[PDB]
RNA sequence: AUUUCACUCAUAUUAAAUAAAAUAACUCCAAGUGGGCCAUUUUUGGUAAGCAGAACUGGCGAUGAGGGAUGCUCCUAACGC
RNA sequence: AUUUUAAAAUUAUUUGAAUUUUUCUUCUUAUAAUUUAAGUUGUUUCUAUACAGUACUUUCUUAACCCACUCGUCUUGAAAC
């Protein structure tokens, strides 16, 4: 394990509820798991989240239980589709994308990173939704449909990444970038 | 740099010069806050002729001591008389303005006394 | 004229005995009070029904920026939280007024939960003490307990472990300790802060707002 | 503590159900909101 | 030449340097010439209620001082 | 330019919707009573006797009393100090206030409880509570009442 | 309405909270000052202006230190050695 | 030279007891010192076995990395073309 390898999204599970009133006795407790970075967060969003659906916010409501949800299995391999919701410089939009990796934290974190790259959609312009394992069948983006063959195999192109005790600044003849 | 020596520790050197007595010699050596309006010391400029504050002063508890550990005082006849208890505390340095006779009787007189002396070759 | 000496010997020994007594008190209640919230977590897990702690009722707080700049409603919040440097920390109680006057200093604090080892650590550690008379108290390290017991013992809080007790549960004596104890100083942090121009609770990285239980981690390098 | 470990397993079970109810009842409804 | 014909700025921070300063807020307030023909009768009111309490104490002086 | 007495009274000193016609038969009736605390209301139904454009909405205190005319003692900022300012108002205008009915009942309350805990002799806060930190402590709630929620899509 | 007597209304945390709240309050003598400007936000005239004119606040002036290559006002932060 | 004392701890005795159940287990009855108490003390060299020197302290001149716009002035704004 490595801190700088891993990232530091942790699923959460928040339920909470209005205080009771005079006026509505006993209200609907609400229930919803997020991601986020940490607790706080998790607190943080959950209460917009609530402040943007329904009527309610801090002062007039309060938590019941904050609790975090990890992994069954950390070394399989599944199928992620997560629907989102994000807003343009012009526009809002919302779609449907697919992920293939170890746990949902490495997918949400995934997504993200696609989101920065390929659209400049900044972290707090974003909103996830409805994310879910998904059969091998019924992936519907070809790219990572071809990931799921019978029996894959591939050649190593990757350049070489060696440490900072190895990467001196002279060396004796040119390397080669083809390796094995 | 703040120069240690024994227990006597200077904070400062290099006795400070006038703004601008570098490029125009009727500003002399000595020392003066200007007043100006945009002149630059009075700014405080990164690196340019700092000025004098109370924070150099050194401790009161060595302040005024020379370095033989020893107030230094001045002699110009004969008063050697409130000299002889405190033979360990004050040195004795002779007035520029004595002859030599006045002079050889007080490095005569003080010698004996073990009191030491700072020009005792003056005028000889 | 000796007697003095050897009365003041047993009063000293006695205020000692007592202190080892009240100290045994208050670790039978911290033990007690984590028993019991395991408990009650376990059983609420074990049948269709939900438990939440209330809130600690005691807030450690932080001032993050300068001086400079400030507007001057902030500014008169901060000198009367006795906020005054840019690294001064100070508990407060938690009411819902008190919480609406840090909610319009919220951007430049960061306050959270204590927890009881960096209570601890914090008291012993960069603890100091007003000691003189009133309005001239001439900030003192505590080192000892003879000056706590001349000021504060009134209350019958002599001791150290009776502040940690009497800061870590809200308790009786808040107007007393609080205004007892100097305004902490505090290090910069080992590694450093996040963001001080953006908020914790922002998906962006930052750091100024509402932190709860994540305190302790930042004032273990504030120290 | 296998008591426990059934009690937790059964109420992340829920939750999770509860989710993929969630999930099921909205592509219902934007089935029939599709028409 | 132009000259700014008005302004309010650094005014509400030169008031508060010196802070707010506040009345006195003495005790009694003067009845020069509040709603006469009340206060007519409240003095006569007061000379008497003093003429009884200094005439019993000259009694009491007298009678102890022999 | 213009700085009259009733300047820029366009739509305060006016009377609110369905509220013109004389001032309320039973408003003279009030009781006054040196040292109590008052409000100043400007109507405009009444026209002598009036209050001037900056005092409408304040408070003070009573400490004249004509046939018709009561004189307020009112606190008005200028600049660097506050220095008190006394004005003459009328009956039509002038209010009883309800700035301190919550500390006289709250005497009352005083008076008619800490005698009985006196005569049992216990200590109480009596300060006001200012309730804060609510505290803890076990709840019911069936697994058929918990709703979920979820961001919503876009239209 | 006043005076004098009764009686007594938390006061041991102090008629809510918190307060380096008495660094207060007052009185006296007196200099400088009385052309301002920039910045986020609000806003008037003009098409606009590094324009003309106002508004709550902070700065500059009266002030340097690190950064923005460089800068009277930007960001961090205000200075004994 | 009338708090470098008190206790605080440590060792070695002794006292009764205790409990988490014993070689840093704890609470003192009584004893003598240690210091983690009660702001750095010791050991070996060198200066050095000399009376001015190449050492040692200091003044000055040169260079070296970094920085530094002619002052005084009226001015919102000065190094100013």
């Amino acid at each position: 394990i490595d801190n700088s390898l891993n990232t530091n999204i942790h699923q959460y599970h928040i339920v909470g509820r209005a205080i009771p009133t005079a006026k509505d006795k006993n209200p609907n407790v609400y229930r919803m798991c997020i991601f986020a970075k940490n607790d706080t967060n998790a607190k943080s969003r959950f209460w917009y989240f609530m402040k943007k659906i329904n009527k309610l916010k801090k002062s007039n409501g309060e938590l019941l239980a904050c609790e975090q949800i990890k992994e069954r299995f950390p070394l399989r391999v599944k199928n992620y589709g997560v629907l989102l919701r994000y807003d343009s410089r012009t526009g809002t939009h919302n779609m449907y994308k697919e992920f293939r990796d170890t746990t949902k934290e490495g997918a949400i974190a995934q997504l993200y990173s696609e989101m920065a790259g390929r659209h400049r959609a900044r972290a707090s312009s974003i909103n996830i939704i409805r994310i879910s394992e998904i059969s091998s069948s019924l992936v519907r983006r070809p790219h990572i449909k071809q990931l799921l063959k019978r029996r894959l195999r591939f050649p190593a192109l990757h350049l070489p990444t060696l440490q900072k005790e190895y990467r001196k600044k002279f060396a004796s003849k040119r390397p080669s970038t083809y390796r094995m | 740099a703040v120069k240690k020596v024994g227990k006597i520790i200077k904070k400062r050197t290099k006795k400070f010069t006038r703004f601008q007595s570098n490029r125009f010699m009727r500003v002399k050596p000595a020392w003066r806050k200007p007043r100006g309006i945009d002149c630059r010391v009075r700014r405080r400029y990164k690196g340019t002729n700092l000025m004098p504050s109370i924070g150099y002063g050194s401790n009161k508890k060595t302040k005024f001591l020379l370095p033989n550990n020893k107030y230094k005082y001045v002699v110009k006849n004969k008063e050697m008389e409130p000299l002889i208890m405190n033979h360990t505390k004050y040195c004795v340095q002779i007035a520029h303005n004595v002859s030599s006779k006045k002079r050889k009787q007080i490095i005569e007189r003080a010698k004996q006394m073990n009191v030491s002396v700072i020009n005792a070759k003056a005028r000889l | 004229a000796a007697k003095k000496i050897k009365t003041l010997k047993l009063i000293n020994k006695k205020k000692r005995n007592d202190l080892r007594q009240r100290t045994l008190r208050y670790e039978e209640e911290y033990e007690s009070e984590r028993k019991k919230i395991i408990e009650l977590k376990r059983e609420a897990r074990k049948n269709n029904c939900f438990y939440r702690e209330a809130e600690k009722k005691v807030v450690f707080v932080i001032r993050l920026k300068g001086v400079n700049k400030l507007p001057p409603k902030v500014r008169s919040v901060f000198r009367l939280l006795r906020l005054l440097q840019v690294h001064n920390g100070v508990f407060v109680k938690v009411n819902k007024a008190t919480k609406e006057m840090l909610k319009i200093v919220e951007p430049y604090v960061t306050y959270g939960y204590p927890t009881l080892s960096t209570v601890r650590k914090l008291l012993y550690k960069r603890g100091y003490v007003r000691v003189g008379k009133v309005r001239r108290y001439a900030r003192k390290k505590i080192q000892d307990n003879a000056d706590i017991s001349k000021h504060l013992g009134k209350y019958n809080v002599h001791g150290i472990e009776d502040m940690v007790y009497q800061l870590y549960t809200c308790g009786p004596v808040f107007k007393k300790v609080n205004n007892f104890l100097w305004a902490f100083k505090l290090k910069p942090p080992r590694k450093g802060f996040k963001a001080k121009r953006h908020a914790f609770n922002e998906p962006r990285p930052g750091d100024w707002g509402n932190r709860e239980a994540h305190i302790n981690e930042l004032i273990n390098r504030m120290i | 503590k296998q008591i426990q470990k059934k009690e937790l397993q059964k109420i992340n079970h829920d939750y999770y159900k509860g989710v993929a109810k969630a999930v099921k009842k909205k592509k219902k409804r934007e089935e029939k909101k599709a028409k | 030449a132009k000259s700014k014909n008005h302004t309010n700025h650094n005014q509400n921070r030169k008031a508060h340097k010196n802070g707010i300063k506040k009345p006195k807020k003495h005790k009694f307030m003067s009845r020069k010439g509040l709603d006469p023909n009340f206060f007519r009768n409240q003095k006569y009111c007061l000379k008497g209620i003093q003429k009884k309490k200094k005439e019993l104490k000259l009694k009491a002086k007298q009678e102890k001082n022999n | 330019k213009s700085r009259g007495k009733r300047s820029g009274t366009r739509y305060k000193f006016s009377k609110k919707f369905r509220k013109h016609g004389e001032c309320t038969a039973n408003k003279y009736l009030e009781k006054l009573n040196y040292g109590d605390y008052v409000d100043i209301v400007c109507d405009s139904t009444q026209q002598k006797g009036m209050p001037f454009n900056y005092y409408h909405g304040k408070t003070g205190k009573i400490f004249h009393i004509t046939k018709r005319g009561v004189g307020v003692l009112v606190n008005k900022r200028v600049k660097h100090r506050i220095e008190q300012k006394k004005v003459c108002v009328r009956i039509e205008h002038v209010r009883k206030s309800r700035c301190n009915e919550d500390f006289l009942l709250r005497k009352i309350k005083n008076a008619e409880l800490i005698k009985e805990a006196k005569l049992k002799n216990e200590h109480i806060n009596i300060k006001r509570k200012t309730e804060g930190p609510k505290p803890a402590a076990m709840i019911k709630v069936p697994p058929s009442k918990i709703i979920t929620i979820e961001p919503l899509p876009f239209y």
